[PDB]
Parts: C-alpha cells; structure tokens; sequence
RNA sequence: AAAUUGAAGAGUUUGAUCAUGGCUCAGAUUGAACGCUGGCGGCAGGCCUAACACAUGCAAGUCGAACGGUAACAGGAAGCAGCUUGCUGCUUCGCUGACGAGUGGCGGACGGGUGAGUAAUGUCUGGGAAACUGCCUGAUGGAGGGGGAUAACUACUGGAAACGGUAGCUAAUACCGCAUAACGUCGCAAGACCAAAGAGGGGGACCUUAGGGCCUCUUGCCAUCGGAUGUGCCCAGAUGGGAUUAGCUAGUAGGUGGGGUAACGGCUCACCUAGGCGACGAUCCCUAGCUGGUCUGAGAGGAUGACCAGCCACACUGGAACUGAGACACGGUCCAGACUCCUACGGGAGGCAGCAGUGGGGAAUAUUGCACAAUGGGCGCAAGCCUGAUGCAGCCAUGCCGCGUGUAUGAAGAAGGCCUUCGGGUUGUAAAGUACUUUCAGCGGGGAGGAAGGGAGUAAAGUUAAUACCUUUGCUCAUUGACGUUACCCGCAGAAGAAGCACCGGCUAACUCCGUGCCAGCAGCCGCGGUAAUACGGAGGGUGCAAGCGUUAAUCGGAAUUACUGGGCGUAAAGCGCACGCAGGCGGUUUGUUAAGUCAGAUGUGAAAUCCCCGGGCUCAACCUGGGAACUGCAUCUGAUACUGGCAAGCUUGA
C-alpha cells in the first residue's frame, strides 16, 4: 500500500477478518446442530437446539455479521422443519 | 446526500450559476435531479440577477435536503426583497 | 386495472407451463406495410388446463424460472 | 481584412461609380470608368451567368467594404429572417454603423467613415463604440465625439453630404454632429441599380 | 405572436443523333495533417496511433469536542547560574495552547482517467415486483448494570532490508456478556428471542471536591415505522454485417423438495418429466462501448458517436475473496504470470488508461505552471486542514468570431516594367507630393467585477435555577483575489510596427509576351506539349479568397446511380424452360357485433445541454443566458366506427 489510510485499513480489515469469522463459526455450528438435531428425527433435542440457536443468530444480525432477513429466514425453515417432525 | 447547491456554467471569467437539487456524490456539473433557479453573479443593473423557486427549495427542505451556504445566503437576499 | 396480453398456445408438454404466441400489427419503419410480428412467451399454467390452439389470456408476474415471468389469467377459447 | 488596394479598379471592373471617392471631382475625369483595368481591358466580356451572378455579388461587396466570410454570414441571417431574403440582405448592409455614419454625412466615403469608427469618435445612444459591423437599431443617435468635433473632414464630409440625395430614413442635425436612425430603410430608398436576386440565386448554386 | 422560407447542374462513348450507363467536377464539413505565408484579441479545442513501457514531483485525507498519551515548540510553574538586576541559558511537572507516532470514527466505492472487452451481459424507450440503502429528514420509545483484552509504551531479540518474535503494563464512542423487549423477528396461536456510548460549554443550592452527575443546554448512541436519495432484480419493443454459418442446447427446458441471496430466480443440489431455442435467422464467424446528439441532406434518408452530459465496462495480465451501507475496490489485500529494480543469495519491491512529464510509435496533438480567491467534494461543533476536482495561467492560426495593416486629395496621366499594328496603351490616383486622424501594437497613469462569507465585539429575543453558556436576528469594528501589470478608461509619439496564398483553354471568375519543342513538364476530367503553347516554365496584366491560402485524407451531396418519398426488366443490365403447391402476401357483396389496426381527446413520461422562435448581457460578433417551441416516440384512460382485421349470419356476380 502507498497510503497511510490505506495501510490502517489493511490492517483493521484483517483484525475483523479474524473476529467476524470466529463468530460466523459459531452461529454456523450452533444452526448445524440443530439441522443434525433434524435430521436424528428427536423432535425434543430439535427444539432444544433450536432454543440454543435462536438467541445467537439475532443477536448476530443486531450486531451486522448477517442480516435480519437471514436471521429470520434461518428461524423460519428450521421452525417448518422442527413442526413436521411429529 | 440530497441537496440544493450551485453548477458552474457560462463562459471563462463569466460564471453563471444554476441552483440545482442533485445527490451530493454528483459531479458538480453532473447528473442532478431538478432545476430550481439561477443566479449570475456579474448581471447588469435591470437585469434578472437571481431567481429561485421558493416553493420547491421549501418542498426539498421539507423533504431532508441540504442547503449550500452560497444557496442559504441567495435566499437570504431573495427573501429580504 | 393490469396490463394484460392475449395470445395462442403453441405448446404444453411442460409441467404447469405454456408457451403463448402474441402477435402484434405494425407499421414497417421505411415502406410504410402493416407487417404482423410474433412474441412467444414462457407462462406458468397452474393445474395444466391449457391445451394447444387455445386462445389463453396471461399478465405479467415475478420470475417463477429462468424463463417464466408471465402467469395465466384464464382461458378465453378452447380448441 | 480589408482591401487596401486602388479604388477606382474596383469601379472599372464593375462598370459603375461605387463611391469609393468623395465626389468632389467626376469619376471620368480621375479614371477610365467606362474602361475594365488591365492591358486586356479594352476587351469586350462576354459573361456567362455564372459571371453575371458572381459580378452583382462582387458589386455589393464592394460598395459596401465587405469581405466574403462575413458577406455569406449577412446572407445566411437574411436568409434565416422572415420575409423576403435578397430585401433582408439590404436592409442588414444598411444597418452597418460605418454605413449609417457616411449615409448621415460624418464621412466623405464609407472607408472615412469606417475609420472614424475604428478610431473610437463615434458614439451609439452616449457610448463609445468602434465596430464597423455594429448593427444600428431603429430610435438609435449616432453622434460625433466632442474631441473629433474639431476635425475638419467631418465639416468637408458635411459639406459634401447635402450635394447628394438626402435619406429618408435618418434625421441628421450637422450643427450638433447627431443623427437618428428612425427606421430600417426600404426597398424603395435603395439604389434600383440592385439586382439582389443574383446574389440569392448565386448562393444557391 | 413566433418557432417545417424548401429542391440549379456540367464534362466524357458517336462522323453526327436520341437514349441507356458508368466515371469525373463545382458544395458543405473535420480532434485533422502537409506546403507557402503570418499582426492583434475573444471564445472554444488539442495522442484519432502503442489498453506500448515508464525516471521524477504532486492527484486523500481528517477528527484532541472518542482515547491512552507527550516525540517536538509555546507558554505556566521550581531551582540554579554568564547574570546585563530579574532579561537570558540548563534541568522537574501534560498543568495549559497544541500536537509526532499509536488505538478509534468517518472518508478512501466520490471526484478524475480510458474505451480493452462487450452485438445484448450492455444501451434506449415504456412498464413491473420479490429487495437493500451510510451521511440527510419525520414520528414513537429507550440510553441500566458489569467484564475480559489490546496497540502505543518498556525490556530483550531475529533480519541486509522488507518485515517480524518473546515477556510485562494501559485507555476509550475498540470488543463481549447480563438486565430491559414491542407497532421488531419466528410462530395460526400460546409463547420464545434481539440493542445501546459517551463527549463538550456554562453554572447556583454548586451535595460534593473542587471536581462531579447536581442542574441546564448542545451534540453524539440504540430500536422500530416512515420520507428522500442511491443501488440490486424482472419483462416488452428497438439497437451492426455474414446463410459460400442450418441446425443448437443435458443445468439444457420445466416441475417438486432442501439449501442459498438483501431480494425473485437452475442461483445451487437431489429426484421426476423430455423438454427448450431456431428461416420473425437460433448456433457459429467478423466488426463494435450505447445514448442525448454531430456532419450532410429540400425532405426522406445516409454517415457518425471527439469535446459537453446520462448509462455501461475496465484499471500491468489471469484468478479470488476480505472489510464495508455500498467494492469483488485506479493510487487496498492474497495467489499466479511477464517485465523492471534491491539483496548480505536466505529473501524483498513496483504498476501514470489521475495531473504534468519522458522514451517509443506516428502524417499528427501542449507546461514536470499558479491558487484553493470562487463553485463543488472529504473530515471537523467550528476555526480550519486536504482537494492536478475546479478556477486560472503557459504552448499551438486547430476551429469560429471581431479588428487592424491607414483616410482624403493628388495628372506629371512622372520615371521604371510589360505590350505595341511604334501612333500609343497598361500598371494608375497607383506612387511621389500635399492635408489629415492614431483603432490595435509600444510607453506612462488611473481602475471595476468575480466577495458570498468567516472573525471579533455588542443590544434584543428564545432557553434555563441563572444578567451563565448555546442558538437566532439586527448593528459596529478590522479584514479575505491565483488570475493581475485584470477588463475598461485617460494621456504621449509618430503612418509611423503589420499581406500573403491559389488560380487565369472548357467545366470556372480571370490573357498576352518570351523560353522550350511529344523534350522538359502539366493533369480532377476533357486533355495539353510535334518551332507562332491563352494548358509546360518565367514575366507583365488580371481573377478569387485573405491572416490566411492551397494540397492530401475522410463523410454526405450532386447520384432518381439501391429509387419509402423516388427507378427499371421486347431489343440498352434484367421474366425462373414450364408448372403444381405449403408457408407468406392479397381478398366479391349485405347485415349485425367487436374495437385489434386506424382516428380524436386527456394524463404520465420523452433529463439537462444541443437545434429553432421571441428576448436579455459581454462596445459588436463568436460566446453566455430567460422563457417558449420541439423532442415527430412509448404507455394508460376515455371516446369515434367510415375503412382494414376478428366473430356470427347470409347472398350470387368470382370459383
Ligand atoms: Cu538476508
Ligand atoms: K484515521
Ligand atoms: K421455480
Ligand atoms: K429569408
Ligand atoms: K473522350
Ligand atoms: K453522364
Ligand atoms: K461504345
Ligand atoms: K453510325
Ligand atoms: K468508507
Ligand atoms: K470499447
Ligand atoms: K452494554
Ligand atoms: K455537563
Ligand atoms: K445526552
Ligand atoms: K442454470
Ligand atoms: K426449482
Ligand atoms: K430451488
Ligand atoms: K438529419
Ligand atoms: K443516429
Ligand atoms: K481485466
Ligand atoms: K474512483
Ligand atoms: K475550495
Ligand atoms: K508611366
Ligand atoms: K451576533
Ligand atoms: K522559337
Ligand atoms: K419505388
Ligand atoms: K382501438
Ligand atoms: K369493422
Ligand atoms: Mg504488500
Ligand atoms: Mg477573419
Ligand atoms: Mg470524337
Ligand atoms: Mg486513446
Ligand atoms: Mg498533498
Ligand atoms: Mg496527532
Ligand atoms: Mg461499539
Ligand atoms: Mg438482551
Ligand atoms: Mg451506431
Ligand atoms: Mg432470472
Ligand atoms: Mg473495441
Ligand atoms: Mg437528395
Ligand atoms: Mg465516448
Ligand atoms: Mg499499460
Ligand atoms: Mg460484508
Ligand atoms: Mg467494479
Ligand atoms: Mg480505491
Ligand atoms: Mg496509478
Ligand atoms: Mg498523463
Ligand atoms: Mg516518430
Ligand atoms: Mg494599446
Ligand atoms: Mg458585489
Ligand atoms: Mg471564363
Ligand atoms: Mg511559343
Ligand atoms: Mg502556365
Ligand atoms: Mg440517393
Ligand atoms: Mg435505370
Ligand atoms: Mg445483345
Ligand atoms: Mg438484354
Ligand atoms: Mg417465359
Ligand atoms: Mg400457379
Ligand atoms: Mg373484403
Ligand atoms: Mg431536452
Ligand atoms: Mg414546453
Ligand atoms: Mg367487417
């Protein structure tokens, strides 16, 4: 880089690099135990994990790693998936 | 974001501006979004040297836009006739 | 009231879909002669009730598959 | 940008006085008017149409000290204003201030008045103006500065202006050195000496 | 009112003619180039080729009113001393004005460049639904209580360098929990779940340490629903050439389900169906950024897309994502490649299609300039800083426009030149001479406008416990111009400093002599040159343009010579050898109906600029500018029904 500004922005882009992936991580394990959940056909351990996951991926979205409508549409599909497992 | 600003046009050493409304990242002569008025800052005695449309400025203003201070002080001496 | 087009189907073998000829009467740019120009159309038809000849009734919608952005109205003529 | 040249050649190839002289003397008397310049000029031309159109236009040019590219932009306005085109031609060569000034009497010829123009002694409504080519419009004073009041060809060219016809459509005052330009002149107050349709038709080839 | 005032031919085939038919010329224009020549000014324009390679300088920062801090320098405070009697110099303290480096916010996705790629992925016009949107703006509510780090810094240390490594300390509007959770998210519902940050000014009782949470104000933070703007997406029509490219396509076309995106969607995956596109030109090949517009044309058209503005694409080449409201990012990151460079040989560095400039290519295209004074942009409460955007300046007759290079008189029709039938004629009022003026250039003096604002004071009003702070409105005081020796005005001097280029047989305006002798040469064509050349070369004279004039290149015109407007086919080029016939084009006559074509009106849109009309300002003009007209189109709505089309019923004259 050939600008300061530029420099500091290589610099702080990484440093969120890091901290965004360790979380995207952790909401993606969180969503995949759920789906694991699922797919074991327990509808119990289902929404159990479900109710782990919910509160992870708003407060995400709150904090802009995804978006609002992601969150929303990762509740959604996990809830039509969850209800039919009756 | 939105605002109320001059473009430079006419000749060298003769500027002559329009009052224009455009999105600020616009070029100044660039893309813009409505002609409010004019103003020519070396405009002979009985001649028209500035005009503003009032109402679409206060419609613009009521709608969130910005007011350059050449534009500010332009209605200023608009509206002290 | 919706902008509406009507049309001729001119095919059916797809699952719940048509494809549905309009044809227009314009004026040639340069010599003047009313020429008829064809548009063919990809039209999602639900409960596949639309059959081949039918003189069918569409209007415009959201993109339904790679080619489909039109939907079936109703069906004025059946062959 | 201007012809600097003899005069009364251009008379001689026209076949007609252009006033290029004051008057005070005959033109048959300073040259050999009747007589095209040159060795070759006591030859009798035989003109094509061409020639003819190119001769009329060549005329007015000269009468009115006018070079081509701004004659073809006179034609072009006249032209482009309503009415009747070779007539618009007229009255735009007219308007011309260096032509109003020798038609109300401050110039001997039209070159004199030219310069009393571009020497900055003639004012148009009280300012100063030194623009052969301004156009004078109707209501208009054209008035001689009071520093060039003093100047003695102004009273020859004064003296000089009531032996010839006086135009109607100025009103000249020589005691005060003013005039008004009260309207456009007619078709009629011009010289019938005129075929301006050739210079129409000729632009048009 | 006004805004469609518009249309020329000529030469050449023949002994001659009429026709046909090509070729050639006169016009306008240009980002031009070249040759000759060259005075001034105004406005604009200036790498069309190598998207070739680039030395050097500059083109993006800012905020101390987020934070820990103190590398400076400037004060304040303590001591000492040459002391020069309190002026100086050296140390201790971030205590203040401030501020290097660092953390954090915002900007760096704008502004600027280029046209490589792109033939519809784009662009233009008109519609549309399944979306996000920093800064700005409206409304309703919140802003409680905690925690763990980390740069800077300190110590040691690796390396030539670039760049790191280990340990310890520290702050926040950096980061993370907890609480709060409803016009928010999921859900039919019940329910479940999600946020935040402080800073600054002033102050009495200062409720407590001279500060603060004690009050107030300003500003900032969070949630949701709106506005505005910007962006993403879908559809129809339009937008080059080639059929000596006719078949193309397996995620291909559609469906179901899962995943994915801000969002719809084969966007992706699994399965099922066997589809989808194409002579109304698919696929393939060649060329190409698109538009408003520009040139030409009477128009219809034809050609074109430089400058200005809108849209797109690209950023050494190929690929990729990260951060972010927004990028798959010109002056960011990573990988690979080619070149250039540094190296201690282990390893490292770079990307002018930003401005200026260099080399190179080329027929050809400029200065390594000044200033942020104005307009606009970034950050900042502001002051202000940054800004090769921009405003200006330099170079170039590149274009357009204006002006000057003098005016009047002057026969001796002077000399000299050229021609001469030797009489004379022409150059020619031309010159000389005589009277005059002095634009522009030169010299001296005066002198607008582009300046709005901002800063200090004040008085009033609004706020609050407060004559405090803050905001607003007036008034007062000093100021802010790169251009710049500005435009412009006045004075001095003296015609004094200022004319060339092409052509002259016909087209085509303009004629003689001499030289040469099918030679030298000219030439757009017809042609010219053979010993009396208006055609070659010089001269005299003349013609046309004029600070330009010629030549070359290129487009339209003339060319009705691709003919829609607006052509032809017996013999000039041209009727398939003759038919049948699908698609296609066309359709006798009457009534009813429909309203698709067609017609009328209205509405929305058709960016601005450009063109045109009427005006205004630069002394005029070019140029700038107000309003209108126009944008001949598209869509929607409402009407008309004669004609064409659809539908229904007929009729008999075509069959
Ligand atoms: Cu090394
Ligand atoms: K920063
Ligand atoms: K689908
Ligand atoms: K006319
Ligand atoms: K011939
Ligand atoms: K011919
Ligand atoms: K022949
Ligand atoms: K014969
Ligand atoms: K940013
Ligand atoms: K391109
Ligand atoms: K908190
Ligand atoms: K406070
Ligand atoms: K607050
Ligand atoms: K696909
Ligand atoms: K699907
Ligand atoms: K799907
Ligand atoms: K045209
Ligand atoms: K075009
Ligand atoms: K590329
Ligand atoms: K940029
Ligand atoms: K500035
Ligand atoms: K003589
Ligand atoms: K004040
Ligand atoms: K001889
Ligand atoms: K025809
Ligand atoms: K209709
Ligand atoms: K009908
Ligand atoms: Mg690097
Ligand atoms: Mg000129
Ligand atoms: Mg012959
Ligand atoms: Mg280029
Ligand atoms: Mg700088
Ligand atoms: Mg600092
Ligand atoms: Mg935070
Ligand atoms: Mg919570
Ligand atoms: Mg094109
Ligand atoms: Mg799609
Ligand atoms: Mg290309
Ligand atoms: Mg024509
Ligand atoms: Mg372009
Ligand atoms: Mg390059
Ligand atoms: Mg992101
Ligand atoms: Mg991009
Ligand atoms: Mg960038
Ligand atoms: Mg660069
Ligand atoms: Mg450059
Ligand atoms: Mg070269
Ligand atoms: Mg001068
Ligand atoms: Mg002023
Ligand atoms: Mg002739
Ligand atoms: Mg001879
Ligand atoms: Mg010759
Ligand atoms: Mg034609
Ligand atoms: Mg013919
Ligand atoms: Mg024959
Ligand atoms: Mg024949
Ligand atoms: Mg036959
Ligand atoms: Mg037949
Ligand atoms: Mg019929
Ligand atoms: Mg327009
Ligand atoms: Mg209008
Ligand atoms: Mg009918």
């Amino acid at each position: 880089a050939n600008i300061k500004s530029a420099k500091k922005r290589a610099i702080q882009s990484e440093k969120a690099r890091k901290h965004n992936a360790s979380r995207r991580s952790m909401m993606r394990t969180f969503i995949k135990k759920v789906y694991a959940a699922i797919e074991a056909g327990d509808k119990a351990a289902a929404q159990k994990a479900f109710n782990e996951m919910q509160p992870i991926v708003d407060r995400q979205a709150a904090k802009g790693l995804i978006h609002k409508n992601k969150a929303a549409r990762h509740k959604a599909n996990l809830t039509a998936q969850i209800n039919k497992l009756a | 974001m939105v605002t109320i600003r001059l473009a430079r046009h006419g000749a060298k050493k003769r500027p002559f501006y329009q009052v224009v409304v455009a999105d600020s990242r616009n070029a100044r002569n660039g893309r813009f979004i409505e002609r409010v008025g004019f103003f020519n800052p070396i405009a002979s005695e009985k001649e028209e040297g500035t005009r503003l449309d009032l109402d679409r400025i206060a419609h613009w203003v009521g709608q969130g836009a910005t007011i350059s201070d050449r534009v500010a002080a332009l209605i200023k001496e608009v509206n002290k006739a | 009231k919706i902008r509406t087009l009507q049309g001729r189907v001119v095919s059916d073998k797809m699952e719940k879909s048509i494809v549905v000829a309009i044809e227009r009467f314009v004026k040639h740019p340069i010599y003047g002669k009313f020429i008829k120009r064809t548009t063919k159309l990809h039209v999602h038809d639900e409960n596949n009730e639309c059959g081949i000849g039918d003189v069918v009734e569409i209007r415009e919608c959201r993109p339904l598959s790679k080619t489909k952005s039109w939907t079936l109205v109703r069906v004025v003529e059946k062959a | 940008a201007r012809y600097l040249g003899p005069k009364l050649k251009l008379s001689r190839r026209e076949g007609t006085d252009l006033f290029l002289k004051s008057g005070v003397r005959a033109i048959d008397t300073k040259c050999k008017i009747e007589q095209a310049p040159g060795q070759h000029g006591a030859r009798k031309p035989r003109l094509s149409d061409y020639g003819v159109q190119l001769r009329e236009k060549q005329k007015v040019r000269r009468i009115y000290g006018v070079l081509e590219r701004q004659f073809r932009n006179y034609y072009k306005e006249a032209a482009r204003l309503k009415g009747n085109t070779g007539e618009n031609l007229l009255a735009l060569l007219e308007g011309r201030l260096d032509n109003v000034v020798y038609r109300m009497g401050f110039g001997a010829t039209r070159a004199e008045a030219r310069q009393l123009v571009s020497h900055k002694a003639i004012m148009v409504n009280g300012r100063v103006v030194n623009i052969a080519s301004y156009q004078v419009s109707p209501n208009d004073v054209v008035s001689i500065r009071e520093k060039a009041k003093k100047q003695s060809r102004v009273k020859a060219a004064l003296e000089l202006a009531e032996q010839r016809e006086k135009p109607t459509w100025l009103e000249v005052d020589a005691g005060k050195m003013e005039g008004t330009f009260k309207r456009k002149p007619e078709r009629s107050d011009l010289s019938a000496d005129i075929n301006e349709h050739l210079i129409v038709e000729l632009y048009s080839k």
